[PDB]
DNA sequence: ATCGGATGTATATATCTGACACGTGCCTGGAGACTAGGGAGTAATCCCCTTGGCGGTTAAAACGCGGGGGACAGCGCGTACGTGCGTTTAAGCGGTGCTAGAGCTGTCTACGACCAATTGAGCGGCCTCGGCACCGGGATTCTCGA
DNA sequence: TCGAGAATCCCGGTGCCGAGGCCGCTCAATTGGTCGTAGACAGCTCTAGCACCGCTTAAACGCACGTACGCGCTGTCCCCCGCGTTTTAACCGCCAAGGGGATTACTCCCTAGTCTCCAGGCACGTGTCAGATATATACATCCGAT
């Protein structure tokens, strides 16, 4: 389904903490949509190409290997799966 | 007899089989994939092509210096999508002056 | 004109939608619906006709009488009964030993309907007394046999499950030809269907073997008993290996088109030339389920999941169309002028090929 | 408590997120996320939970280094607050407008 | 000295150059660069398809494998476009 | 002549059209020898490979400065500045 | 149930020699394992694209030393083909 | 600037539990012996070219001045945000049934490597002619101070 | 709102070397079999992601508000630049050489491959303690008082 919902799942306190994490004091109000947005485009591609990988391999369940995978495609890797 | 008339395409397909079989990709590879392969370079390189026409007959210069191609390449935006990080010899830079920075006066 | 080029949208009235055909050049569209019940459509109107309380058991295949007065339907609960278009009830009901997998009316002869029994020899079944008719066939009588009209109805043409092609009479019933299929290189093949067009009498068969071939309904008569097989292009897709379910032909005589299962890979091709022309582009997900095109102009629509999918040429006139005497055009040459410049009493009273599949004589504008 | 002055508690805050080791966003909303955006490629698609909750860590390192990057043109800016604009000039300058 | 014997996309480019547009000459630096770019894009594309192979336990390179590079590497409707022309080559290619 | 700020747009663009290299060849070619001697002696260099470099380095630095650039755009002003240099060497990811 | 490969005991054994008293989670395993993969592809990778280089049809030792000092960064690299000549040539000075 | 008070900060004390480290089995890889055959190095070479160098100059750099335009410091301000608290709510464990799917195994058949020779695609040498560089001058457009 | 001067575009008008095309002479790409085999089909096993619900509370929600600072405005002053000058070695084109990079030929020796047996490392139990969990406390810090 496509639902406009659950695109707010990552409420405002969880963006504040991220932001706490980094070390930032002083945020904008307006600064949460286009984090929504940024996070959103940075996901279709990881997501596209795992289900692309797992596709081509005639399952249609993902695993976390062909994501490390898929990731380290795209250059960031990741270390403890494999 | 040949084997490139074979599908109608122009570049060379038992070229790409011999250079594939001894450029140790794999042990052992099937039949279609050195016709598809020059099939894609034949797309890309239309495609790239046609747009250095295109430059070439904007100045009304036959030759096509390297300088058209730079400009056909940067201009449109999925081949600088797939041409990241790559740049060309001789080739120049496409035109740029930031907005602000356009003094003006009645 | 040429193959569609644009897309259209969904057709859903209702949310679910198994089965779809065309009467004889688009007209209403026969929905099968996975409750028990037979939905019409409207087609060039987007719109609907009637819906019928068939029975329980949902069913799985449409066609419709010659005179358009029937709504025979595959039942999948062994309900062969002949609803009425009108009145929607209905008129003839009886029971069949095997399932039905193709129905179809012979456009002269409507009075025996098309079955395909499984396991047994396909069965005409006359609605003028209700007696049923079995169909010659040779060797087994237990394969699963797909019967099938001509162009004309004339002949009949049935395909069995171990190699085997007969041809024999729509109603004379006189099985004088048979034909026996390629059998590869070392292993025989089987026939899982065929399928015919309304021009040049060709007809694509479906096989066990991966690959869709093409035979014409002329070249079995003409050689006797049995001959050598000899088809004119063994198409086939050789990049994923696609299996087939459904594939009609062309509303122009000249054209082929293949339905793939899941890999939304609709393939179309010319008989004068088997090169590939376009592809599809379908969003993944779903089953296609039937497919089969405007009988007289260029256009595709498959049904699959319930939904329908129509890639078609949608078009609105020009602009420059208000008067003859009057175009909206551009050109940039000097305009060129022109170089030039009864009584009788007589009252008023005048007001593919095409085939007898006609007047269904259903339509309700309240 | 009483009214603290803005910021006074974010240090303490920092300190103690700075150094913990967990994870910020919670588990079920963005797996029901994941499945809602997994759809439009394809359609019917089963999950492993290792798999998922690998993603979501490689997504806030990416995020998290974002911020890092961010705050840096933001002391640039002579200001403290941050601004939409400096997250599209870093994003520009990272490479991948 | 001793006169060697070089292999260069020279008359491939050329010959596609004069079939699209046969009014148009052409400059050896061009055409050195036309032949970096084929070897380039032909060297990425067969090394990834290759390292995908491997990752799938097959000791093959099919046609298959091939088409799934080019779903990855290419972006956009220029993806849809190429691999619908191999599919056209290939088709037309083995009926023959 | 004078109005000064109109005769850099004029040069910016005439050279924005132009193509060719921007360091003279002698002075770059006795640099990257120095530069080779600092690692080992007695290389001979090939004169196309020296002009490779040349091109390469031109293209790098060109990008860095444009990268400034915006740099000093987001800092209300338009005179560039070392620290932005600095700011563009660390923010790329490369230093 | 089946047979799988990991490095699980070496690693462990490393460990041992220098901190004799400290023990470790699977997840450290994890992620050493991808440690050592990965660089071991990355420079098995450069080796043979260097032996192609040279249209030669052999790696040999002399090929990994080029690529281990092309790749890693400088004082590592020194250390690292250091310890590998000394491993080697104890190696062949008892076989 | 200096001191007192509320309050989060890091520390010591029972304890308990599930993950960490250890002992067993044996089957699949790896080490031991042997061979031949195809890569490789090592002697020799000789012509391409890269280093070195010299005359002429002018296009380019180097240096000094005049000023105006832009960097930089400050000041009000009012407004958008961080802090704080009472409240609702969906996250988080908890624990249950199972079908749908992944995963392993016998199989046997269409499909890719070996190879021999051909013989035409394909690579190198020589004019050569025109696309294009060089040049001289008139037509064409922009700008800023009266 | 309008000139003087200052630049660029273009119309010839001419001379020259690079892309081109033909001839000649090779070498590796097919074709056809030939031979062994890697993966595809169908079956069976197992196991866990999913549907499902219960109950509990950490946390999100949203209002209240008091002020920290982002920003607009001012003034300031200082140094980058453009214009002019003198000054000079990068660049051009010409010489000459030796050396070493690419090529030829060759014998020799490292290794793929085969066969061979035995041994060590992962699946699998099984005991046990390192650190999370909750309690009481000295301490450093924001805030408020002078």
């Amino acid at each position: 389904k496509v639902l406009r919902d659950n695109i707010q799942g990552i409420t405002k306190p969880a963006i504040r903490r991220l932001a706490r994490r980094g070390g930032v004091k002083r945020i904008s109000g307006l600064i949460y949509e286009e984090t929504r947005g940024v996070l959103k485009v940075f996901l279709e591609n990881v997501i596209r190409d795992a289900v692309t990988y797992t596709e081509h391999a005639k399952r249609k369940t993902v695993t976390a290997m062909d994501v490390v995978y898929a990731l380290k495609r795209q250059g960031r890797t990741l270390y403890g799966f494999g | 007899k040949t084997r490139s008339s074979r599908a109608g395409l122009q570049f060379p397909v038992g070229r790409v089989h011999r250079l594939l079989r001894k450029g140790n990709y794999a042990e052992r590879v099937g039949a279609g994939a050195p016709v598809y392969l020059a099939a894609v370079l034949e797309y890309l390189t239309a495609e790239i092509l046609e747009l250095a026409g295109n430059a070439a007959r904007d100045n009304k210069k036959t030759r096509i210096i390297p300088r058209h191609l730079q400009l056909a390449v940067r201009n449109d935006e999925e081949l600088n999508k797939l041409l990241g990080r790559v740049t060309i010899a001789q080739g120049g830079v496409l035109p740029n002056i930031q907005s602000v920075l356009l003094p003006k006066k009645t | 004109q040429n193959y569609p080029e644009e897309a259209d949208g969904t057709l859903d009235c209702i949310s679910m939608a198994l089965t779809c055909t065309f009467n004889r050049w688009g007209t209403l569209l026969a929905v099968g619906c996975n409750d028990g019940r037979i939905v019409i459509w409207d087609f060039l109107t987007r719109g609907i006709a009637k819906i019928i309380s068939a029975h329980i058991h949902p069913v799985c295949s449409l066609c419709w009488s010659r005179d358009g007065h029937k709504l025979v339907s595959a039942s999948t609960d062994n309900i062969v009964s002949q609803w009425d278009v009108l009145s929607g009830d209905c008129d003839q009901r009886f029971r069949f030993p095997s399932p039905i997998l193709k129905v179809q009316y012979h456009p002269r002869d409507q009075n025996k309907v098309l079955v395909c029994p499984m396991k047994s020899a396909p069965v005409m079944l006359t609605l003028s007394d209700s007696k049923h008719v079995v169909l010659p066939v040779d060797d087994d009588s237990d394969l699963n046999v797909v019967a099938s009209f001509d162009r004309r109805g004339e002949y009949i043409y049935t395909g069995n499950a171990k190699g085997k092609i007969l041809v024999l009479k729509t109603d004379s019933q006189d099985l004088v030809a048979s034909f026996r299929v390629t059998t590869g290189t070392s292993n025989t093949t089987a026939i899982k269907s065929i399928e015919f067009a309304r021009k040049g009498s060709c007809f694509l068969i479906n096989t066990a073997d991966r690959i869709i071939r093409v035979y014409d309904g002329r070249e079995i008569l003409t050689c006797g008993r049995d001959g050598e097989p000899e088809p004119m292009q063994k198409l086939q897709d050789l990049v994923n290996r696609t299996p087939w379910k459904k594939c009609c032909f062309s509303g122009d005589g000249e054209y082929i088109v293949a339905g793939s299962a899941r890999q939304h890979a609709l393939y179309i091709w010319e008989k004068s030339i088997g090169n590939l022309v376009k592809i599809l582009h379908g969003t993944r997900g779903e089953l296609l389920l039937d497919v089969a095109w405007h009988p007289v102009r260029p256009i595709i629509a498959s049904i699959s999941s319930g939904v329908v999918s129509i890639w078609a040429q949608n078009q609105v006139e020009n602009w420059s169309a208000f008067a003859p005497d009057f175009k909206e055009l551009d050109e940039n040459v000097e305009y060129e002028e022109r170089e030039s410049e009864e009584d009788e009493e007589v009252d008023v009273t005048s007001v593919d090929e095409e085939l007898e599949d006609s007047k269904a004589l259903l339509y309700l504008p309240i | 408590p009483h009214r603290y002055r803005p910021g006074t508690v974010a240090l303490r805050e920092i300190r103690r997120y700075q150094k913990s080791t967990e994870l910020l966003i919670r588990k079920l909303p963005f797996q029901r996320l994941v499945r809602e955006i997994a759809q439009d490629f394809k359609t019917d698609l089963r999950f492993q939970s290792s798999a998922v909750l690998a993603l979501q860590e490689a997504s806030e390192a990416y995020l998290v280094a974002l911020f890092e990057d961010t705050n840096l043109c933001a002391i640039h800016a002579k200001r403290v607050t941050i601004l939409p604009k400096d997250i599209q000039l870093a994003r520009r300058i990272r490479g991948e407008r | 000295r001793r006169k060697t014997r070089k292999e260069s996309y020279a008359i491939y480019v050329y010959k596609v150059l004069k079939q699209v547009h046969p009014d148009t000459g052409i400059s050896s630096k061009a055409m050195s660069i036309m032949n970096s770019f084929v070897n380039d894009v032909f060297e990425r594309i067969a090394g990834e398809a290759s390292r995908l192979a491997h990752y799938n336990k097959r000791s093959t390179i099919t046609s298959r494998e091939i088409q799934t590079a080019v779903r990855l590497l290419l972006p956009g409707e220029l993806a849809k476009h190429a691999v619908s022309e191999g599919t056209k080559a290939v088709t037309c290619y083995t009926s023959a």
